[PDB]
């Protein structure tokens, strides 16, 4: 039950420092922008668990 | 075993007789093979009526 | 009576730690150990150290 | 199955699900408890007969 | 590549998309800390439901 | 005289487990099943294994 969420957490903290680290490093000279690429678990279960 | 091999070192004989209600138990928890119910047939379990 | 207590394999989530030796399976497989004896076990914990 | 770098894997215990097989389990057990208490209690009400 | 000699490149980031994007990511992040918020209050309500 | 021990053969609910060998009924049927002996067994308990 938290094990859905706390991933979701954790990608949606990094998605933040990603973007932070974008607008930190604008106007810097041969920088490349980031973006963050996510994926979903899943396993045995037919339910989702997570980022 | 350490060398992490195992190896048989016997299987559990079983015995089921003709009747068994004519067993003579002894003086301890074991019944004696008599008379009154014959030779008992010998086996393994898992197989037969054993 | 109780037959037995029984594992359920499911995987639990891949948790992003950002240390390096951390691998984990997220599937049927199971890594491979021995200790001091040359005794082999087998686990799924992936939390690993020189 | 694959195997990825960083991440670890978390348990796959549910902590509603065994919290709540718990509760069940403890009133199970209290039943259990009931049915002895009803069994020494016949066995001491045809003890107490004479 | 193409290269120059004097002229210099600067970062591909555009700024106002990444404005847009951590106001989508803090919205995000928050409605993920109130399902936490949700999943430790139904787990708090199986503790004192007792 | 106890004229016979009869059992409810009602339909049991049905925990979904996410064990993958954990199939049941919910209906009339039930599980042959042999053993070692070749004495044939009927059950409904669906929780399976190798």
């Amino acid at each position: 039950s938290f094990s859905q969420a706390v991933s979701g957490l954790n990608a949606a903290a990094t998605n933040l420092d990603v973007i932070g680290n974008n607008i930190a490093n604008s106007a810097t000279y041969g920088f490349k922008s980031g973006t963050a690429s996510f994926a979903d678990m899943f396993a045995g279960s037919k339910v989702g668990l997570g980022v | 075993y350490s060398n992490e091999q195992e190896q048989v070192l016997g299987q559990i004989v079983l015995a089921n007789f003709a009747n068994n209600e004519g067993l003579a138990s002894q003086g301890d928890n074991v019944w004696a093979a008599t008379q009154a119910s014959g030779v008992a047939l010998l086996g393994t379990a898992g197989s037969g009526n054993f | 009576k109780v037959a037995g207590i029984t594992q359920d394999f499911t995987d639990g989530t891949t948790t992003n730690t950002g240390r390096g030796l951390d691998v984990a399976i997220s599937q049927n497989g199971f890594f491979r150990l021995v200790d001091s004896n040359g005794s082999v076990f087998y686990s799924r914990n992936g939390q690993f150290k020189l | 199955g694959k195997l990825t770098n960083g991440a670890l894997e978390a348990s796959n215990v549910d902590l509603s699900k065994e919290l709540v097989n718990m509760i069940v389990a403890q009133r199970n057990y209290q039943s259990n408890a009931q049915t002895i208490k009803t069994q020494d209690q016949i066995l001491n009400t045809l003890v107490n007969l004479r």
